[PDB]
């Protein structure tokens, strides 16, 4: 293992390392839209249309 | 210019959207629809939001269909000339009270109503500066007399407009339960006018975070790596070897 | 001509 | 067109340079180029002709200490900082070293100029 | 809600400089109408008062609309 | 190719158009054996103090007049449309 | 002999971005032209989609203005995009200008890239002029009346130019029709115009802080200044995103949120705020011809800079004076700006005035001054050495 068996899987050649920051985008891309997706529901409580609903309609 | 001519400075609150990761208060958006629709649809008119733009935000498919389908608009060419009415769509904007601009000032004195789809983020204020006006009927100070048809109001530039007092105590019922005061119904009247001044506020705080965070990642890097590459220079040495006759 | 500049700061 | 100066007429009057002594002594104290370790005439611009011929007619020591001088000011340039206070440039070394060959060469110049336009006054 | 949390600020000791400057306009300006002059006109005074008394009172009520 | 192009002073690689040069030994390491982030902070915290303490005066007088002038005319004119201003 | 070197078309990009000798100590400030060129392509590729939406009509231009915004995908994006570059670009020409003047960049070899340069700031202008009138708002019909206005000036053809540009009797359709045509048009003329101040200036390279010839320690600049520019690509995309993602209508007045009633008459009329100081001059003489005279002087003086500084050194990073002179001309040019922004009220046009005189010694009576005086101390100093 150690340290040059990194350099010769991806940082080895060129071909070897714009496929690996391509399959690293693709999924940081779905990491962050997760991360984000959770902040910004955890902001709000009881402000969206989807935790009012109940207040207003359910009523009739 | 002189302060009676320009008016009194507007007081700051703070809202929900004012911070850097809130949207907004869905229930009083709808309440101040509610409020818009019972009291300022007589004469100010809104004629920038349909009827679609309520789904999702402040009532569900069928409540705007529903709600829809009592107002009557008027259509194109029938089979033979003619002009015959609807009972409404949901793609239809919301009527406006009066057919042109000369009626509404032949009804109002000499005044005319202005449109209220983008007054909120065209005046000195905004939220602030509307809900300051709607709750700031005083009755004047002596030496001040106001003629017939104006009323005094200090937030207003020279101290007179040509409204009356439009939001009276328990003017309107509030499905949800809340007593309609004039500082609650103001403030939703006022929410519900800066949703529909900037309806895309939510999409865009919500975009603006991921795309903050991914950029200041990406600027420290390059701070590191520019500092990796300019080594060889910044660290050089040089000797100066006198060339001697 | 002078010995060779200490670099083992920066190494 | 060329760098101008009233360096003579106090010069001429000894009453004003004994009062401008020590405002020009804070002033060049002030400017800071001998911080970087350089000598006032290397800072002279030198784009044209006159000082082109000048700077090809200087000494060889000279060229190659005004060399290492220039190469070592702009080391010191890119860190952004400066010789401790033990190597600066001291006055006696402050000396003017390119003015005489560039006021050669531009006396050349005008005597060549001079001969161009001539006329007959009969 | 508001008149009243507007008016107990009115007559809180927080504004009272600009309440006294404000009653020496009424006194004065109401002999000067009523002895027949229309000249003058200190409103600037009420903004004062009106300014001290919503910038005391409206984080006050501000808070319990909901 | 050719034609003759005018006069510069830039040149290429190999002939830059300087004076000549002599005895001018240098030396520098290489960018995989240095380390970055090596006396950054102290030499930087220096430079801008030195900086600071230098240049200084030249930035803050006029900076500092401007916003007194800036400051009084502004409460000038607030007062002079004022009720009392115009008397 | 390598490929980049060979074919014309390589051998054109690399002559210019791969091997290029360029100074080895530019701070940095000499990073704006890349920021410039960038914040440039940015506004062009931007409009072009702006303008498939868009209708030139005086009596249909602001419901499409909104319709852009809140009925297409992503449109307030491309809106507020668009206007923000727009205001970033005064912002870093105005960084590139001040970067030219402090270091004495305009006293040869340098010459024409100067030159070039304000006609390019001139263009600039005029195109974002042009611009900014297009959505039809209050204030930008209100001022469009008033800056057109401004022709009359001319002698004999004078009130006939105002209405052949207007092509009417007052801002109508045709308007709008001819300047969106140019706004259209002008900014290709603009790249060009860079295109040409990058050639000029490539014969004779860029220079250094100390003022002093670099041809003896020259770097290639790539990697070595094709890195040091991304650091500041990537903060003024943090500045743009941030701006047009939590506050687009941050450099916007109030006075621009409502459609342009022909009758209501604004209580302050004034251009953006990139353009105030020049509006701010114009209003201070009180003659019409002498205004317009010296709004454009207030721009065209850049030119006459390199025949009137007498100084035996380029540059300020040796000369006190200069270094005291130029921040103060800069916060004059600041409350220039403030003045302009405000009311015309008694203390603010003497002020003004003020202002005004000063910007207008600035380039007559102190430069030289202060150059020869520089001179003629350095030179007393070091003529009493060894005595
Ligand atoms: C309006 C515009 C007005 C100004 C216009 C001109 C400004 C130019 C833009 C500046 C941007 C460039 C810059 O200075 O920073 C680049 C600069 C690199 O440039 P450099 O080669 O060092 O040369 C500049 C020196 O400062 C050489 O200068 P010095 O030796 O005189 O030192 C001065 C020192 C100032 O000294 C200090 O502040 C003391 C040190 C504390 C550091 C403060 C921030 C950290 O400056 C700094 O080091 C500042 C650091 C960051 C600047 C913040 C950018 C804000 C832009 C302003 C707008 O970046 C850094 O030094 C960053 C260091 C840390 C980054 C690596 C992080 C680790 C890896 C991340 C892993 C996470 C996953
Ligand atoms: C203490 C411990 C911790 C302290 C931390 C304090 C907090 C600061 C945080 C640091 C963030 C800033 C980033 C940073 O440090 O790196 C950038 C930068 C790194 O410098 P560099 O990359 O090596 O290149 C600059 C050289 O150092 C060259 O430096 P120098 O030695 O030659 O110094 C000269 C300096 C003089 O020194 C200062 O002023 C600095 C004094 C305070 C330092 C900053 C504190 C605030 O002025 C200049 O740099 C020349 C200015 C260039 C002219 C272009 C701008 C003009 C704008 C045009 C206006 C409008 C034009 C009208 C056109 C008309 C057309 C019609 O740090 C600086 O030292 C920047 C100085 C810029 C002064 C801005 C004045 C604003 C007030
Ligand atoms: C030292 O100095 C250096 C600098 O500084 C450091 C530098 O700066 C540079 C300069 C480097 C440059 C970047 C060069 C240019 C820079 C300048 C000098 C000045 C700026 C110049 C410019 C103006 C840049 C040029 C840009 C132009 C001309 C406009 C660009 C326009 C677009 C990109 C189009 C925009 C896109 C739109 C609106 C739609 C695109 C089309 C679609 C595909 C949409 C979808 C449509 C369909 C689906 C239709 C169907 C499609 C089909 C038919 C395909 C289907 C497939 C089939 C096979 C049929 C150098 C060299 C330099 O050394
Ligand atoms: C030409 C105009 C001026 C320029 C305009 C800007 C153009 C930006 C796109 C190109 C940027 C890179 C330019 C080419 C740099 C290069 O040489 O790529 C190769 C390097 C590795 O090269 P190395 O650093 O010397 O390491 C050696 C690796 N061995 C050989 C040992 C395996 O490997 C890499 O560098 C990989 C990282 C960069 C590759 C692109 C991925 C990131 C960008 C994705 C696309 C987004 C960009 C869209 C907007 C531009
Ligand atoms: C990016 C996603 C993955 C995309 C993955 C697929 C991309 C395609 C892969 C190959 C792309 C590169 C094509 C050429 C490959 C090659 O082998 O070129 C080698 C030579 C190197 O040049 P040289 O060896 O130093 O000089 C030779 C001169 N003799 C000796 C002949 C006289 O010729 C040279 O390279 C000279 C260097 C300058 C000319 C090439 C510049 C453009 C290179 C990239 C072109 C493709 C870019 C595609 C971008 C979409
Ligand atoms: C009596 C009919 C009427 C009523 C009811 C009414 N408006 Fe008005 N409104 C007008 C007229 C007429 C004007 C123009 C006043 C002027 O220009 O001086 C006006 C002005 C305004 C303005 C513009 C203020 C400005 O400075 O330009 C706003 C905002 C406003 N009203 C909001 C409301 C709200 C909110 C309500 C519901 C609580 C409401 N109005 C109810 C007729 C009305
Ligand atoms: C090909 C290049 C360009 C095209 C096609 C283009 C097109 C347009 C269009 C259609 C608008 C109307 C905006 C709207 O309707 O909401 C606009 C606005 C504007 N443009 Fe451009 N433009 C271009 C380049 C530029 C440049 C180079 C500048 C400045 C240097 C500029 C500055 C502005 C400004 C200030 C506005 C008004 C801002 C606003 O509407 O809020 N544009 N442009
Ligand atoms: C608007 C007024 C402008 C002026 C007065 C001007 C003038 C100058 C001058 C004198 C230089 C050389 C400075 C030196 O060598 O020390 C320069 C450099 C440069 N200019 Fe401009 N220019 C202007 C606008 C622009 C524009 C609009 C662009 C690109 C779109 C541009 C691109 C560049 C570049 C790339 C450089 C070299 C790198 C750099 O200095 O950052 N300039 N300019």
């Amino acid at each position: 293992m150690a340290s040059s068996t990194i350099y010769n899987i991806f940082f080895r050649r060129n071909s070897s390392f714009y496929a690996t920051i391509f399959v690293s985008a693709f999924f940081a891309k779905i990491g962050f839209d997760v991360f984000t997706d959770s902040v910004w529901k955890r902001a709000n409580a009881g402000l969206t249309w989807d935790e009012v609903k109940p207040r207003f309609l359910n009523k009739d | 210019g002189t302060p009676k001519e320009e008016g009194l400075h507007f007081i700051q609150h703070d809202w929900p959207q004012s911070k850097v990761l809130s949207g907004f208060d869905h229930a009083s958006l709808r309440r101040g629809f509610q409020v818009y629709r019972e009291v300022c649809s007589a004469c100010h008119s809104l004629n920038l939001i349909a009827w679609r733009h309520l789904v999702g935000v402040t009532h569900t498919a069928d409540e705007a269909k529903q709600m829809a389908s009592e107002v009557e608009y008027e259509d194109g060419p029938d089979d033979e000339g003619n002009m015959f009415k609807r009972p409404g769509k949901l793609s239809d904007f919301l009527p406006p009270p009066y057919p042109n601009v000369e009626a509404a000032r032949a009804s109002n004195n000499g005044a005319a109503p202005p449109d209220l789809s983008c007054v909120v983020r065209g005046r000195h204020g905004g939220q602030d500066y509307i809900y300051s006006l709607l709750t700031g009927y005083t009755e004047p100070p002596a030496g001040v007399e106001v003629p017939d048809g104006m009323n005094f109001n200090p937030f207003f530039p020279g101290t007179q407009i040509a409204m009356a007092r439009p939001l009276f105590d328990d003017a309107v019922e509030f499905e949800d339960g809340t007593p309609a005061t004039t500082a609650q119904a103001a403030k939703d009247v006022v929410n519900f006018l800066h949703w529909a001044s900037e309806p895309e506020l939510d999409i865009r705080k919500k975009m603006g975070f991921q795309v903050i965070t991914v950029l200041t990642i990406l600027t420290a890097l390059s701070m590191w790596y520019k500092r990796f590459k300019w080594t060889p220079i910044k660290n050089r040495k040089i000797f100066y070897q006198r060339p001697i006759k | 001509s002078p010995e060779m500049p200490d670099f083992s700061e920066y190494q | 067109m060329k760098p101008v100066s009233l360096a003579k007429y106090i010069q001429k009057s000894p009453f004003l340079t004994k009062l401008l002594l020590p405002i020009s002594n804070a002033y060049v104290h002030l400017s800071g180029y001998r911080k970087y370790g350089l000598r006032y005439d290397d800072l002279m611009l030198e784009e044209n002709d006159d000082t082109q011929k000048a700077l090809s007619r200087l000494p060889k020591m000279e060229s190659y200490d005004r060399v290492y001088r220039i190469r070592r000011a702009m080391q010191l340039s890119i860190e952004n900082k400066i010789l401790p206070k033990s190597e600066w440039t001291k006055p006696e070394e402050d000396y003017h070293y390119l003015r005489p060959v560039l006021a050669e060469v531009i006396a050349e110049r005008k005597e060549r100029e001079a001969f161009d336009a001539l006329i007959v006054k009969k | 809600p508001l008149e009243k949390m507007t008016q107990e600020c009115m007559d809180a000791p927080d504004c009272k400089e600009v309440k006294h400057h404000f009653e020496e306009c009424t006194a004065r300006v109401t002999k000067k109408v009523e002895q027949g002059d229309k000249s003058e006109d200190c409103i600037e005074e009420f903004f004062h008062l009106y300014h001290c008394a919503r910038d005391c009172a409206d984080p006050k009520v501000f808070k319990v609309l909901v | 190719g050719g034609a003759a192009g005018g006069k510069t002073y830039l040149g290429w690689w190999g002939h830059l158009g300087g004076p000549k040069q002599k005895g001018i030994i240098t030396y520098s390491l290489s960018p995989f054996q240095q380390r970055p982030m090596a006396g950054f902070f102290k030499t930087s915290t220096q430079n801008m103090f030195r900086r600071v303490m230098t240049e200084g005066l030249y930035v803050a007088i006029p900076f500092g007049i401007a916003y007194y002038i800036y400051c009084w005319g502004k409460e000038r004119n607030e007062f002079l449309n004022s009720k009392h201003g115009r008397h | 002999m390598k490929i980049l070197k060979s074919n014309p078309f390589l051998a054109l990009a690399n002559n210019y971005m791969i091997d290029a000798p360029e100074p080895s100590n530019i701070s940095y400030f000499w990073n704006f032209g890349s920021l410039l060129a960038c914040v440039l392509v940015i506004q062009i590729v931007i409009g072009i989609l702006l303008a498939c939406f868009y209708i030139p009509n005086m009596d249909l231009a602001f419901l499409s203005v909104e319709r852009i915004v809140r009925d297409v995908n992503y449109g307030f994006l491309l809106r507020a995009f668009h206007a923000n570059g727009a205001s970033f670009f005064f912002i870093f020409l105005y960084l590139h200008i001040g970067r030219g003047l402090y270091y004495g960049s305009y006293k040869y070899p340098r010459t024409m890239t100067w030159n070039i340069g304000v006609i390019i700031f001139l263009l600039t202008i005029i195109t974002a002029f042009l611009g900014y009138c297009l959505p039809a708002n209050q204030m930008s019909f209100w001022g469009a009346t008033v800056i057109t206005n401004l022709l009359s000036a001319v002698p004999f053809i004078g009130d006939d130019l105002v209405h052949l540009l207007w092509g009417g009797f007052s801002v109508s359709n045709p308007t709008l029709n001819r300047f969106f045509s140019l706004h259209y048009l002008m900014p290709f003329v603009i790249a060009a115009l860079s295109v040409m101040h990058l050639i000029a200036l490539h014969t004779n390279g860029s220079s250094n802080p100390l003022g002093v010839t670099a041809n003896m320690d020259r770097i290639p600049m790539n990697p070595y200044y094709l890195i040091k520019d991304l650091i500041t690509i990537f903060i003024f995309l943090i500045g743009i995103n941030y701006m047009a993602f939590y506050n687009p209508y941050g450099f916007m007045e109030p006075d621009c949120a409502l459609p342009a009633d022909p009758l209501k008459t604004p209580m302050s009329i004034v251009p953006e705020w990139y353009l105030l100081p020049f509006y701010a001059i114009l209003r201070a003489i009180p003659n019409f011809q002498l205004g317009v005279i010296a709004m454009l002087l207030s721009i065209l003086v850049l030119l006459l800079l390199p025949l009137l500084d007498f100084s035996a050194i380029r540059g300020n990073s040796f000369n006190p004076f200069g270094k005291f002179f130029f921040w103060t001309f800069v916060a004059d040019f600041v409350i220039l700006a403030w003045i302009g922004g405000s009311h015309p009220e008694n203390v603010f046009i003497t002020i003004g005035a003020i202002a005004t005189i000063f910007y207008f010694s600035y380039f007559f009576i102190l430069i030289p001054v202060y150059t020869i005086l520089g001179n003629t101390l350095i030179d007393l100093n070091l003529s009493s050495i060894k005595r």
